């Protein structure tokens, strides 16, 4: 007579929205490891948004990028929400690294929601408040939607391009897939061009593409000659790829 | 969470500053053709990253084996590399980990009759890193039973306080024997770490990766 | 006399558990302290110039 | 606790110019440092009463397994000739020239710092 | 007194500034003082191998004498080379004394 | 006013006192480097406290 027990009981004791009721008193942790369990399950994240709403304002800075990397796994947008989290990243935004502000950055970049205050305390964060090199530490992938966040909200910051520009290089454009790399260096020469700012760095992106052109269509190879072309005039000299030897 | 306070310019920070600089400044990078500028600074950071932590371990070995042959020289106490195992595991755990290095740089596979001797020339620092430590550790304190087992049988035999230069000049020479204790107990840490830096330091050359493109002139 | 150890596989964990530790101590607890007093020094010295140069063009009061 | 500057700023602001200058060593003392004073000993803490007691332990644990050990007082003979290198050392070693060289090894030490250099940074 | 700071007043008398190069007179047979804590050393030495020999000194030596003889003993258990021998020797010499 | 402001200033870095008011337009130049060494050294000097 166990397996009506068993059968009645696998249901009753262990569902998958009675855990979400523990679940609730530390909500960022499991909220981001329950993503990464695949669990995306919107009508419990319906519930997680306002589970964790009257304390998002004084979490860490690790619960936070919990958080908002979890409800991008989840695909959820709660707006009432995320301009608490935007509280919490504009009012500590010294104490936030670039590791964090660029998953937050890349949510923010799904769900189009944005601030002038959040756009230059971020901007602030990256450039001031943390290392001139974690934009090398971070990998083209993420600071391709960084620039891309940036150029949709029109948010001039060149001293947040000149940073971000660091983190593009031969080094960390190889560490991709060729259709990752396409998609990054489209978005990265496209609000590149956008600010009309063509750092030295932006040569790495440009090379990125020209040794390799059977990936592009001959509008995304005209898009970037566009750029190759501007930041030849704007670094003043003509381009050039280097052979070894 | 609550870490203690750290005086600033202590005398130990000071020292370790200075071994850990000196152990660093052992494998120094390579400049490369390029000005160093935000061009070139991930290849620099990449170039950083994939060479080894050899100024860390150097002073890792250094630390620890310096302070296991200063032990032999604190009365009641041995040094623990004066053990065979422990002064031989510490050179074969660095020849190791060249060997480790070296066959990851490559693709962990193993490499006429010229090289199959250099490789029984090459696997035999791992034997010789170890027991060159191990035997200057053993031999001094060795030959101090020894030569204070003949130093002593003289006033055993003669008078306590009496006929004292025959003990006076054999007393003198096991303090200079000691003192050539602590020469060699300092001299041999240097030579395992400095040997250290040059079997791992040999693997610890990988490919600057450089600009691929440029705009010239 | 005392050549071969009792066991030379606990000596050898001996020597690792040791130089595991003074690895783990150096990375951890004294590398930290030795880099933060020598790279506010170290920041300092090298930033002087510039620093000192762009605060003169940053602050109005001449 | 806010920054001593602004609380220089605010103590300086709201005061009369009759009562400025007898009031000014009132503002600098108020937002000198912090300097804790010399409080009462208690010598000899846990750790401290740990580590000699553990040091005693090992030196006696250490010396009874030195006399039986068939070359015995050649062993109690050896730390003779060991103490007294550590004495010799605590004699002639210049104990002012070492601190004054490994202070020299630190490049933190070596020389004093370099940065604001107090013409960039006057408020006028 | 306290026990961590009366003995380190002491000590710190004893090693700084309490010192028998002088309060000993010994300039007049000495050159310097590095030849001092020179001879202070073997003397330290000697007068350690002379008090461990002398606390215990009935004993038959761990350490190869070169054939000689401490006191009147000559041929007792304190001069004997087979251990064995000089242990049944002990034995009958100790319920004597 | 006015001696609010250099009450301030002399509460913050008393070693202001030292360049007197006529003599301060004197040590300027274009380039930071370029600023007087009759100053520099003392100003650097007087800053490290009364020891
Ligand atoms: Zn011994």
């Amino acid at each position: 007579p166990s397996q009506n027990l068993v059968s009645t009981f696998a249901n009753k004791v262990i569902v998958e929205e009675n855990l979400v009721n523990v679940a609730e008193i530390d909500v960022p942790f499991w909220s981001y490891w329950l993503s990464s369990a695949g669990f995306t399950s919107k009508d419990a994240f319906v519930k997680f948004a306002e589970a964790v709403k009257p304390k998002v304002a004084a979490l860490s800075t690790s619960d936070i990028t919990n958080l908002t990397v979890a409800f991008k796994r989840a695909n959820y947008y709660d707006k009432d929400l995320f301009t608490g989290i935007e509280a919490n990243v504009s009012a500590n935004f010294t104490k936030f690294e670039t590791e964090q502000l660029l998953q937050i950055v890349a949510t923010f970049d799904a769900f189009n929601h944005s601030s002038v205050a959040f756009l230059d305390d971020v901007a602030d964060s990256i450039t001031y408040c943390n290392h001139y090199l974690a934009p090398v530490r971070a990998g083209a992938d993420e600071l391709a939607t960084l620039l891309t966040y940036y150029a949709k909200n029109g948010h001039e910051r060149a001293d947040l391009l000149a940073t971000v520009a660091r983190g593009f290089s031969e080094v960390s454009l190889g560490k991709l897939s060729a259709a990752q790399r396409k998609d990054t260096v489209l978005s990265a020469l496209k609000a590149f061009q956008t600010f009309g700012f063509y750092p030295e760095s932006i040569e790495a992106v440009i090379g990125a593409a020209l040794v390799s052109p059977a990936e592009y269509s001959a509008e995304e190879l005209k898009e970037v000659e566009a750029v190759k072309v501007a930041a030849e005039n704007a670094l003043g000299g003509e381009f050039v790829l280097i052979q070894e030897g | 969470s609550s870490v203690r306070d750290v005086k600033t310019g202590s005398l130990p920070t000071n020292f370790l500053t200075g071994v850990y600089r000196f152990w660093r400044s052992q494998n120094p990078a390579e400049k490369p053709h390029d000005p160093v500028n935000d061009r070139l600074l991930p290849a620099v950071v990449d170039a950083s990253d994939k060479r080894a932590s050899i100024g860390t371990w150097a002073t890792t070995f250094f630390c620890t084996i310096i302070s296991c042959n200063l032990l032999g020289l604190m009365p009641f106490n041995e040094a623990p590399t004066s053990g065979l195992g422990f002064a031989t595991g510490l050179g074969v755990s660095v020849w190791a980990t060249a060997t480790i290095l070296g066959l990851s740089k490559t693709g962990f596979k193993f490499p006429f009759i010229f090289v199959p001797l250099e490789t029984i020339s090459y696997t035999f620092r791992a034997v010789s890193l170890g027991v060159r430590l191990w035997v200057n550790m053993l031999a001094g304190h060795t030959l101090l039973h020894i030569l204070t087992g003949m130093a002593l049988a003289l006033p055993f035999s003669l008078g306590f306080f009496s006929m004292v230069p025959a003990t006076f000049g054999v007393c003198c020479l096991l303090s200079a024997l000691v003192g050539l204790e602590y020469l060699v107990a300092v001299l041999q840490s240097g030579v395992f770490s400095i040997l250290s830096t040059v079997y791992v330091g040999e693997f610890n050359h990988d490919k600057f990766i450089g600009p691929a493109a440029k705009i010239v002139k | 006399m005392k050549l071969l150890p009792e066991s030379l596989q606990q000596e050898a964990a001996t020597a690792a558990v040791v130089a595991s530790w003074v690895l783990w101590h150096l990375d951890t607890q004294l590398l930290p302290t030795i880099m933060r007093e020598h790279k506010l020094h170290a920041c300092w010295a090298a930033a002087a110039k510039r620093y000192n140069e762009k605060l003169f063009k940053l602050n109005p009061s001449y | 606790e806010g920054n001593s500057v602004a609380g220089i700023i605010k103590s300086v602001n709201e005061t009369s110019g009759a009562n400025l200058l007898s009031s000014l060593k009132t503002i600098k003392a108020q937002a000198a440092p912090i300097y804790p004073a010399a409080a009462s000993s208690t010598g000899y803490s846990t750790q401290a009463k740990i580590a000699l007691f553990g040091a005693l332990s090992w030196i006696l644990y250490r010396a009874d397994g030195q006399s039986k050990a068939h070359e015995w007082i050649v062993d109690l003979n050896l730390n003779v000739l060991q103490a007294a290198w550590l004495i010799s050392f605590s004699s002639l070693i210049p104990f002012r020239a070492v601190y004054f060289a490994f202070r020299g090894m630190a490049p933190a030490t070596a020389s004093t710092l370099n940065g604001l250099k107090t013409f960039s940074s006057i408020s006028l | 007194m306290a026990v961590t700071s009366f003995l380190g007043k002491a000590f710190e008398k004893y090693f700084y500034d309490f010192s028998a190069y002088e309060q000993f007179g010994l300039n007049r047979f000495l050159s310097s003082k590095g030849q001092y804590v020179a001879l202070r050393h073997v003397g330290f030495v000697m007068v350690g191998v002379n008090v461990l020999l002398a606390a215990n000194f009935p004993f038959n030596p761990p350490f190869p004498t070169i054939g000689m003889c401490p006191a009147g003993w000559e041929g007792t258990w304190v001069c004997q080379a087979d251990k064995a021998k000089a242990l049944e020797m002990y034995k009958e010499w100790k319920k004597s004394n | 006013r006015l001696l609010k402001l250099w009450a301030k200033r002399l509460l913050v870095s008393p070693e202001l006192a030292i360049v007197p008011l006529n003599e301060f337009d004197a040590q300027l130049a274009s380039k930071f480097e370029g600023i007087s060494p009759k100053y520099q050294e003392l100003l650097s000097a007087v800053a490290q406290g009364n020891k």
